[PDB]
This record gives structure tokens, sequence and C-alpha cells, in this order.
RNA sequence: GUCUACGGCCAUACCACCCUGAACGCGCCCGAUCUCGUCUGAUCUCGGAAGCUAAGCAGGGUCGGGCCUGGUUAGUACUUGGAUGGGAGACCGCCUGGGAAUACCGGGUGCUGUAGGCU
RNA sequence: CUCUCGCCCACGCAGUUUUAUCCGGUAAAGCGAAUGAUUAGAGGUCUUGGGGCCGAAACGAUCUCAACCUAUUCUCAAACUUUAAAUGGGUAAGAAGCCCGGCUCGCUGGCGUGGAGCCGGGGUGGAAUGCGAGUGCCUAGUGGGCCACUUUUGGUAAGC
RNA sequence: UUGACUGGGGCGGUACACCUGUCAAACGGUAACGCAGGUGUCCUAAGGCGAGCUCAGGGAGGACAGAAACCUCCCGUGGAGCAGAAGGGCAAAAGCUCGCUUGAUCUUGAUUUUCAGUACGAAUACAGACCGUGAAAGCGGGGCCUCACGAUCCUUCUGA
RNA sequence: GCCCGGAUAGCUCAGUCGGUAGAGCAGGGGAUUCCGUAUCCCCGUGUCCUUGGUUCGAUUCCGAGUCCGGGCACCA
């Protein structure tokens, strides 16, 4: 009752039977695990450019 | 069976090459990495803290995070039947700037300055590159002398 | 001791006597030069080799039987101290023995199969020399006949070649004497110390 | 004719090497302070060999380095008991020398049976002005071959000052 | 016949650096002094290179770029006789006066003159400049002594407080100025200001009048050169303090004055050193041909 | 033409030895009253300027040693892919492409940034 | 199911090459380069290990085997290596790009510095070949394999 | 109720959880009761930080003192040491000596390793605290890196 | 014929602390005695199994062979 231990035989042609895929790297990646002091700044910079911007830029635009 | 331990098959690759030991030079630390920079991974052996893993040594990824002493790199890694984008935190001594895009960033420079260089002059420069063509019908010269006759030499031990 | 049919063709990676083997008996050859070893360079001009045709393993024991056979013919012809035989290839590969029944099924089957150190062979490549004498040029047909008897104690196929070099040196014997004459070679015993012309200049002044 | 390339007593280093620690070594430092007037520093063994009675981190000897005019003040005491004659092989290949005495009572020390007899090793190193760049912290450098001193040069120093006899055989 | 130290030692020898063999740097301390955090990306990290030598003290402000260090401003002590201290250019008071010259030259270059005065009269106490709200921020900087031992009273900390009194923000502690008690924990500012105006070296001139006048001609001979006397000296540095605060700009000489060039040998050519060999080989063979036969 | 302070690349820069070194400097050098540190003012810290290029240091030299670079070794050794090729085998040749390494011989021997000084 | 092709240039993709860029320590090679094995002679002699020798005696005198050192020489290494292939692995070959101006920030801080984000604006022809792609749910069987080149481990060998 | 693996089973051994070099065929992965060994600990310093220093070995000198005692000078690219198995790494050092200390503490996420891309263990990069040390830059949340360990239920102690 | 310990005087035997060659018998000479027996003393007798390694040091430690005694030993 001794058997066969480990092969990678037949595994290369079934990896390609559905064809190994790049995960397509879309625009706008997530900010999952950016360092927190940088991220905590960057949403303070996103909640004041929506308020205190669009009178002194709409003239310049 | 086969010892699934970190830093396993690295007798030669986490080793300083030959006669380049000692404390590491300082322009390595004076390298500036921004987001989206394309860096290539090469774990050294003197600095012990932020070596990635032997899975990534030799590979090339993109910066998404910049820290005080390290850089967050997304690399593609081959697991069995699919690849995955893995984000690995590597200290700054184990990476460097990859020149792999810098032959494309030269010919977006010398392409756009040459695109408008013919727009002002009205030609058809065809700035798209072709691979090595078959050779031109040239005309060799054998001036004066004669083509030297060579013959296969005999056998000796 | 098994037949050398069993321990022949280079099937394993080389298994030298080192700090991992630590059990291997000593080879039968322990001396390697048997002629007049004290002889100078210019005494024996020509050498003669025996060269392999095939990539096989010659045992350490079979190199002993050939040097006794080649010494015996040439003390019979060239006299004691009229030649210099050098057995050139050294046994470092250690062949192994899986000594079973150690008429019964008692010990194991193939369970702990990795052998015990049995003996030493030498891994010989195609074209590599095995033995080589050097003699006077008046001994030329005793070069072949010593090296034609000593190939009946080796497995496989060997070939006898009288070399174009000056003895056991690396230099061709046509322009050896043209080159040892003025400066470029100096004799130190049985070999030749080629001197360049690019050192410090006081050891050019030590010459002349 | 030779300006400021000249020999001088760089330091003088003395020791007694007692076979053991304890009472016998505590008053060996009483004597080497009686010569020099400065406290000895206890040297201890790093080898445990057990045929000597010696032992690791066991204080085995006393020594000091005396420098300056008090170096040559002790040295003129030890040469007039060795009668200003040395042997030629007391001179090292780096030039510096030393001779050693037995019975420190022959030196200016008065005998006291509570202390006993100890032997010294006087060892003299010679120096030129400029030898200190080998021991400087900031820009440490080698000394240069013509500026170091030899065995053959220090023996004609000993005949110049202290006018001694080399006595080779 | 004895031993062989180097035969393939050289084949496997790894030199340290150009600057470690020469003994200037260490690169263990440099690596911590000179590199910015990577998330700051371009902001220079400034330093204060204070190097005392024989007969001079050099104070520089550099920062680290990949093609070499970039020095902003530099103050010396052979510069110092232009302001009033003509002699004794390596004491603790020429160290302080170089540092205040190094500080005032920087803020004048940056335009931060009128704000950030620092401390005009020297009490010697630990002052620590603060950045004013609405004004351009203070120049933060980090002292590096380099390879000199930093105990108390080391005059590399003399230039440290000359810089602090000029309006430079340097992190430090009073624990290594002269006047800090080692077995206690107190600090004496009165000892430190006496050490800063040069009455430690005025008392030793008073110690060499009334003890041995003959050693006072050997040492302090170039205070007897012009006239420097131990009552005049404490006022004499205060005038140097008040004159480097009102003129730090360091004009440069017109400096042309020469067209002269040759002082050392050039590297001789390949053919000149190749024909030198055969000119030696010919000169040896005549010594054996003619001078062993006749 | 070079240097000093700080550097980058880290031997074409190191190593052994021998010559030369104006002027600034760097340094050896002369002292312990203070600051400080020693068994010892030798080192380390502090006061200088009476002497010195002797050394370090800088240039240059050596049919130098290494180091760097190039030939030769050599289309050699290996190797991709192929054959109902050879041979009892071990191994081998050819096809289609890629292609080293040592001895041996040749040539080089620091290059530069910032700031300040001499000529 | 989501879409793309129906009538001067693919969105997208790839068990492929090319063009640039790195990564590695296999084969080979090396050991007159380190580590570890290892044969031979040559030259110089501090030295001890012993003899021939003037000799009551004498590092006063004449020598050898060694030993050590120097320059050489033969032969090696899956658990050695300076060097080092072929085959191979990652990445890049554009509008999700390039550039300009402006606004936000509590982060950074000599500095209207640094860096992120945000808004508005300007110009698309950017290796070869081939192919229509994207995505979700549900899901059975299988989880004893065997063989042949080539490369390999144990074994004398095996249809092992 | 009477383990499993197993060149049938038993006896033997543990290849049953794990780490190092090799096999392994130059990214990674890769089997056998393949080879050479190792682990179930040790450490209030052998953790932390700063300073000063240089190692193994050899040569030549020094009273006893000799192959090995201590003293000095010179050479010394790691031939030493780093708690222990190996491999990697390290010289104004990661080694030796000394001075202070407790970051071997509190807290939330992310990432890596094995991997199904689950967990444990180990680890990396942070962040918010409170601290140590150093003149400062800084470094530090255990040991120079690769191992040194353990669910549910139950119990015990601590926390508002 | 697989492994475990041995190899020492004319013999047996201990050890050969990494630094000697030692009990005890056989032999030879003495001493003792009236003469003997026992007894006592002494002198001999070591390729320390060969070869290679490991330090002013190996028979002693390591390990290669040979020589010798003692044995790992299933169920079918
Ligand atoms: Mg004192
Ligand atoms: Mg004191
Ligand atoms: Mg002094
Ligand atoms: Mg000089
Ligand atoms: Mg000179
Ligand atoms: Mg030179
Ligand atoms: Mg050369
Ligand atoms: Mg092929």
């Amino acid at each position: 009752a001794k058997s066969k231990n480990h092969t990678t035989h037949n595994q290369s042609r079934k990896w390609h039977r559905n064809g190994i895929k790049k995960p397509r790297s879309q625009r706008y990646e997530s900010l999952k695990g950016v360092d927190p002091k940088f991220l905590r700044n960057m949403r303070f910079a996103k909640k004041h450019n929506k308020k205190g911007l669009k009178k002194m830029q709409a003239n310049n635009a | 069976t086969n010892t699934k331990g970190k830093r396993r098959g690295t007798r030669y690759m986490f080793s300083r090459p030959f006669r380049k030991h000692g404390v590491v030079p300082l322009a390595t630390y004076m390298r500036i990495y921004k987001k989206g920079d394309i860096v290539d991974i090469k774990g050294m052996g003197t600095v012990q803290k932020g070596m990635p893993h032997k899975c990534y040594h030799g590979k090339t990824g993109r910066v998404y995070n910049v820290t005080q002493h390290a850089v967050g790199i997304v690399v593609n890694k081959q697991v069995k039947g699919k690849i995955l984008a893995k984000r690995i935190n590597v200290r700054i001594e184990h990476i460097k700037h990859s020149k792999s895009r810098d032959s494309f960033l030269k010919r977006v420079k010398e392409n756009d300055q040459k695109k408008k260089e013919a727009k002002e002059k009205g030609t058809w420069v065809q700035l798209k590159r072709q691979p090595a063509p078959p050779r031109e019908a040239h005309f060799v010269r054998t001036n004066g002398k004669e083509p030297e006759l060579l013959e296969p030499i005999p056998y000796e031990f | 001791r098994r037949p050398a049919r069993c321990y022949r063709y280079c099937k394993n990676k080389p298994y030298p006597k080192s700090r991992f083997c630590r059990g291997v008996p000593d080879a039968k050859i322990r001396i390697f030069d048997l002629g007049r070893k004290k002889a100078k360079v210019d005494e024996f001009p020509l050498c003669g080799h025996m060269v392999s045709d095939e990539y096989e393993q010659l045992s350490s024991e079979a190199l002993e039987a050939a040097r006794i056979c080649a010494n015996k013919y040439m003390v019979k012809s060239c006299g004691k101290d009229g030649f210099h035989i050098r057995v050139r290839l050294h046994p470092f590969h250690v062949i192994r023995i899986n000594k079973m029944l150690s008429a019964d099924r008692l010990q194991t089957g193939m369970r702990g199969a990795f052998g015990k150190p049995q003996g030493t062979v030498a891994r010989v490549h195609i074209g590599q020399v095995i033995m080589s004498i050097r003699t006077k040029l008046q001994n030329k047909e005793h070069v072949i006949e010593a090296l034609r008897r000593a190939k009946f104690k080796f497995p496989g196929r060997q070939k006898i070649h009288i070399s174009k070099k000056w003895g056991f040196t690396k230099f061709n014997a046509d322009e050896f004497e043209d080159m040892v004459a003025e400066k470029r070679l100096i004799p130190d015993g049985c070999g030749v110390k080629y001197i360049p012309n690019r050192g410090p200049l006081d050891k050019w002044r030590a010459l002349h | 004719e030779n300006p400021m390339r000249e020999l001088r007593i760089r330091k003088l280093c003395l020791n007694i090497c007692v076979g053991e620690s304890g009472d016998r070594l505590t008053r060996a430092a009483k004597v080497l302070e009686q010569l020099t007037g400065q406290t000895p520093v206890f040297s201890k063994a790093r080898y445990t060999v057990r045929s000597f009675g010696i032992r690791r981190n066991e204080k085995i000897a006393v020594h000091c380095t005396v420098r300056g005019a008090k170096a040559e003040e002790i040295l003129e005491k030890g040469l007039k008991v060795r009668e200003y004659e040395l042997r030629k092989n007391n001179f090292s290949d780096t030039g510096n020398f030393g001779f050693g005495i037995q019975e420190h009572i022959d030196l200016g020390i008065k005998y006291d049976p509570s202390i006993g007899i100890y032997g010294l090793d006087f060892y003299v190193v010679l120096g030129r002005p400029g030898f200190s760049i080998a021991d400087k912290k900031r820009r440490t450098g080698c000394i240069g071959a013509k500026h170091r001193i030899s065995k053959e040069e220090a023996m004609r120093w000993f005949q110049q000052k202290y006018d001694g006899i080399i006595l080779p055989g | 016949v004895k031993v062989v130290k180097n035969k393939a030692y050289f084949k496997r020898y790894q030199v340290k650096f150009r600057r470690r063999r020469e003994g200037k740097t260490d690169y263990y301390a440099r690596k911590r002094l000179v590199i910015q955090d990577k998330n700051k990306y371009n902001t220079p990290k400034y330093r204060m290179i204070v190097r005392v030598t024989n007969r001079d003290i050099i104070c520089q402000i550099a920062y680290a770029r990949i093609e070499g260090d970039m020095i902003v401003c530099a103050a010396y002590a052979h510069e110092l006789p232009k302001y009033g201290v003509k002699v004794g250019l390596t004491n603790y008071a020429a160290a302080y006066c170089t540092g205040l010259l190094l500080a005032r030259r920087l803020l004048n270059r940056f335009g931060m003159d009128k704000i950030y005065e620092g401390q005009v009269e020297v009490t010697g106490d630990e002052y620590n400049v603060e950045s004013i709200d609405g004004q351009p921020g203070a120049f933060t900087c980090y002292l590096d002594a380099g390879l000199a031992r930093t105990t108390t009273g080391n005059k590399v900390f003399g230039a440290l407080k000359g810089a602090v009194d000029g309006g430079l923000s340097i992190p430090h502690s009073t624990k290594r100025f002269p006047g800090y008690d080692s077995e206690s924990k107190e600090f004496n500012a009165e000892v430190h200001r006496k050490h800063i105006m040069g009455q430690n070296v005025a008392d030793y001139m008073r110690y060499l009048m009334e003890e041995d006048e003959d050693a006072y001609k050997k040492q302090f001979s170039q205070y007897i050169k012009n006239s420097v006397t131990p009552d005049m000296m404490e006022e004499m540095y205060k005038k140097a303090h008040a004159a480097i605060r009102e003129n730090p700009v360091y004009e440069k000489k017109p400096k042309k004055e020469v067209k002269k060039k040759r002082w050392n040998r050039p590297k001789m050519s390949l053919a000149q050193k190749k024909d030198r060999v055969a000119q030696k080989k010919a000169s040896f063979l005549r010594a054996q041909e003619r001078a062993a036969e006749s």
C-alpha cells in the first residue's frame, strides 16, 4: 500500500486550459494600506477644496 | 519534507557578490521614489530588516506607498494557475530604479519634439519603429586582390 | 570486492572523500612516480602517453596493476633508473556498496539503501592521459610496449601517443632547445620554469 | 645635519609576572609603585592551562608604563646594575630593547621580608618625533620606511647616550 | 624562510572607501546624520560641519545630494582678524565667534535678518529659539562633530552656541558645555560665559606673570606681538560679537593676479619609459663585456 | 599647477620601495593653568607658534605585485531544437541557432561635485 | 449576462518573437585565485629531530636526511569557488499617456518649500504576428495512474 | 479501546510539527525509510542606546618562563567572535570593554511567509501613546537574519 | 557469515594523566641457614599489530588495513 508522493505533471497544461490571467490593473486603485498620517491629511485636503475653492478658481478658470 | 522556511534557498542571492562587502554606499539612500515609480527588487545581505522574500528577488513592481525607510510595492507573483498582484513592503536598500521604461520615456520625448518638427515642415517621417529589415542590395568590392582560399586542416591529436 | 563491471561508467555525481563521507578505505596506489624521479629536464627528451577513448571510471586498484606492469618491463629493458613513469590520474571518487544479507531476507530489502564506502575509482574523460613515461630517444619502441601491456589491465579502450612536447613540460620539443638556450626557460630539476620578460628588472640582472 | 629625526625614550614599560594572585601579588604592586610613584595596573590571564596554576580572569601580574624624564631616571638605575653592558640580541628588529633584572633589592629598593624578592622586566621603546601619527584618532597613518628605526640603528644610540657595551659574545 | 603575509592577500583585498582610508569619515554616523526620510522626497537635511584643526576652526552648513554635498555658507577663523580677534584663533572664544559668524551669514543670505536675533548679550545660559507665527520658519540644523570625542568643554560645542545665539534652531542639551558638573547634575552659566569671553586664558596669563615670567615669553609670544593683555581681553571679544552681527557678508578678493603654472612633474609617456628600459639593459651589458675582460 | 573642509563613484584610487615638494594650508611640533580623560597629558581634551619638511600628505618613478580593460585561448568547451544518425554499450558525429573560462600576451593606473585659499 | 466588430486606424487579448532593461550561480571552467583534498622534484636556510668529522673541549671549523620558506608541477569537489554560458524569469513598448495654468491640505517645513489631491485647458499615427472579448452563478466526475526522448536520485542491476 | 507512515506486516526507525546546506537541472516550485547535521532551549543581558576599542594567527625582543603565563613593538580583509545546527551577514562593526537603562511595555488596522491564498507561529512597514539612551541626527516596541512552538469547550487571574 | 572489544617483555595482565614502559610467574645471580624449604633482593625480556594524521610530545588520541575472540539472526 505504497503510493506516489508528488508530481507537477499534467498541471502545466491545465493551468493553460483556462489561460493564466493578468488581473487587468484598472484605473483608480484602492488606498488599502497607505500610511495613515498621509491618508488622514489627504481627506482634509479633499473636504476643503470642495468648499473653499470655487470662487477664487472659477474666475481663474 | 522540504522545510518551508523563510530565507531557505538563498546561499548565493542574499550574499554580497565578491569584494563588495562592508557598509553600503550612501547614494542608495539618496534615491527618491514617488508613487507609480517602477522599481526592481534585489534583496541584499547586509541590511536585515526589510528583505522581501525570495519569491520577489529579481522582479519588478510599482510604488503605491512611500514610508520613512521603505516603499510599498505591488508586484505580480505566479501562484499555480493564476497570477496575483501582491503588495510587499520592502526597505529602501533592497530596491533601485528600474531603467526598463527609460528607453520609452526617451522616445516619447524625442518623438513629440520630432512630431511637431515635421508638422512645421510638411513631411511623412513615420516615427513608428520597425524591426531589423532584410539587408539592402549592396555592392561589395574586391579591389585588386583575390578571395583567399581556405581548406579544412588535417586531424591530429 | 565486486567486479569492475559494476563500478564503471560515470553514473553518480562525484562523491569525494571529504567531511561528509568519513568512512572510505585507502586506495591501493599511494605512490605515483617510479622511475628516476631526481632526473633533470634535458636527460629524457621524449615522453609517451596512454590516452582514453571513453568516459569511464578506472579503479584505484587497476592503476596499481598497470604501474607495476609498466615498471617491470622497463627495469627489464631500460634498466633501473633509465626512465620516469608518472601515473597521472588520481582516485578521488568514492564508490559505494549496498552490502545486503548483512542466505536470508533478514537485514532490509531496499529500505535503507544508501551504501557504505567501498573503494575509490578515478573518473576519466575522453582524451585525458592516464600514464606517461619519459625516456631517451633510443628507447622509443620501449615506450609503446610498456604502455601496450599496461592497457590490458584497464577496462575499455586506450590509445598510445608519443607526444610532441619536450618530456613532462608544456613546451614543444622542436623549439625547446631554441628557447632554453638564450633566456626564456630555466631548468629546476624535473621540470621547466618559464620566465617571462615583465617582472622587476633586477631578476633579469640576476640572469646573464 | 640631521634635523628633528632623532631618538628618544618613547616609553618605559616594567612588569613583574607572578605565578599567582592573592597575597604575593598584592605586595608585588607595593614594589613597582615604590620604583615609579604611580599605581600599577593588574594584568590577568586569558589562558587556563593548569600546568602553571594559572586561570582565566585571575590577576597574574602588575605593570606600568613610565614616560618622559622619569623613564630615563628609572632606566639609568637598571643599567648600572647590569653594568651598562647588554647583549646584541636584546635588540628587536623594530629597534626597541629591554633587559630585565633579578632581585629588585639591587635597584634602590630596601629589603623587607614581609615582601620578598621579585624580578623585573625593563623594556624600552625608542621613538622619533612624528611616531604619534600611528596612534592618532583622526588621520591614522603608516610611519614611512626611512623614519622608522632598526636594530642596527638603536645599538649605536646606546653607545651614544649611556655609552654602553654591546658585548655580542 | 619565515612567513608570508601578502601573496594573494592583494588578490582578495577589499578597500574600504576613499574617505575611510584617509581617516576623515566613519559612514556609520554619516548614514544617520545625512539621509532624509523617503516620504519627504526633496527637503534637504541641513548640518553644521564644525572642524577644529591646527591654527583654524571651520564651520560649514551643507546638505546631501547624490553628486556630492552642497554647502550653503561657510565661516573660517583666518577670516576672524577682519573683525577684531587677531590672535588665538583656536580657543573656545574663537569657536563661539566663528559660529555666530556662521549664523549671521546664513540668515542674511536667506533674508531672515531682522527677525531671529537670537541672544545679543551673552549670558551663557541655554537659549532655544522659537519660530514666530506669521514669519518664515526657523532654520533647523543638526550639529556633527565628525570624528572628535564629544566630552564636555570640547570646543565643537563652542561653535554650537555661537550658532544658537545667532538664531539657528539646533537640538542640543546643556550637558556638554563647559560649566556642567559631572558628579553632580547642575550647570553653571556663569562659568560658561566666563569660558566664552576668554578669561580662562586671561587667568593663565595672570598665572604666568606672577609665577614664571620666562614661560610667559615662550607661550603667549604673539599676544606680546601687538598688545593683548588679560584685562583687555573680555572687552575685546564683545566688540567682535557686535561687529559680526552688523556685517557678515564676506566679500571676496579680486583674486586674479597670476598666470603661472608648473610645479610638479608630469606623468612620463609610454615610449619614454619603454626606451628607459633598453637604456638600462644596454648599460648593464657593457659593465660585463668590457669591465670583466680588460 | 595644486590644496583645505565636506562629498559622490569606492583599488585605474590599494601595497612595497625610492626621488621631489615653491606659496597658502594640512601636519608634525611646545606646554598642562583651566575644560576633560588617563597606571602614563602617549591617546583623548585643553593653552600655543620656538623650530620642521624627517614623517604623514601630495606629485612622479618601478621591464614592480595586484586592480581595470583588451586580445589570444576559440567558434574550443558547453547548450536550444531535430533525425527510423553511428555504436553491443559508454559515448559520438551531423543539422538548426546561441556561445564561454585559465595560462600566454597588450594597454591604462584615479575620475569628479560644493565651498574657500594659494600660485 | 455585459459589450465590440456589420460600409487616413482595433478597445482588448496572447503556452510567440523582436527592441530596451534588470534577475540568477547551472553546465563549462578554475585551483601557479580563497576553502578543502593532493603527487613530484628544484632553490634558500632561522631552527630543532640525528650522524660522519678536526677533539679531554668549544653556535672556532667541514657535511647529510628532515623541517620551514620561495618559485614551480600532476590530479580533483552534489553539500567549494574568482569567472561564467545556452535555456529561462520579471518589466516596459502610451490618451488610465504627455504638457500647461490654477486651488485645497490639519502632512512636510529657512522659502509662494516638499509632496499628495482637485479643477480647467492643449495637441493621438506610437514593435512584428495572430485573435472578438469581459464577467457572474450553478456544477457532476476525479482525488490508485502509467509510458517514452531529455535531465536527474537511491541501486550491482531491474519490465526496479 | 489496542495510532500512523512503511519497497508485505512485525521488530527498528520517525522521513508524524519544525529549521540549515545539498539533491534541484543558474527566477520561484519540486519526491524517496535520499545525503550531512539540528530543535522542544538559553538570556535582566546574551534586550535597548551611546562611547572607547580590535580579532584569529605570526614574527622579533623581555628575570625565572619552557610549544602554552604576562609585557612591548611590527604585520594582520576578518583566517576570530557573534549562547548553541548550518548557511548568509558584519571592522572607528552586528565583535571586546564600559556608562546608563527596561521599547521583552500600551493600542488599532494593513502587508508578508505556509497557503485553499484559511488559521496558528514567525515577520515586515506604519500609525496614536507613554518611555529609554545619546551632544544631536537618531535608534529602540526582544535576541544580526533564517527555527524554537498550540483551536473550540472548561478553568484561573487581571481590566472598567 | 553480519557486527563488538582486543593486538604489551620468554608469558599472563593492568593501565600507556597527550609527557613512564609497570604488577605477577618461568630463567640467572646473590642475601637467609648447620644444610635445606619457603622467603627477600637484583639484573635482564618490550617492531607497545603495520601505515598515515593530530602539538619543544602518541604505543597512548584519531582512522586505514590485517590478525583474534565475543554475535545483530521473525512470521509464513
Ligand atoms: Mg591633572
Ligand atoms: Mg580630572
Ligand atoms: Mg603632548
Ligand atoms: Mg613632508
Ligand atoms: Mg623626503
Ligand atoms: Mg609611485
Ligand atoms: Mg604592475
Ligand atoms: Mg540539441
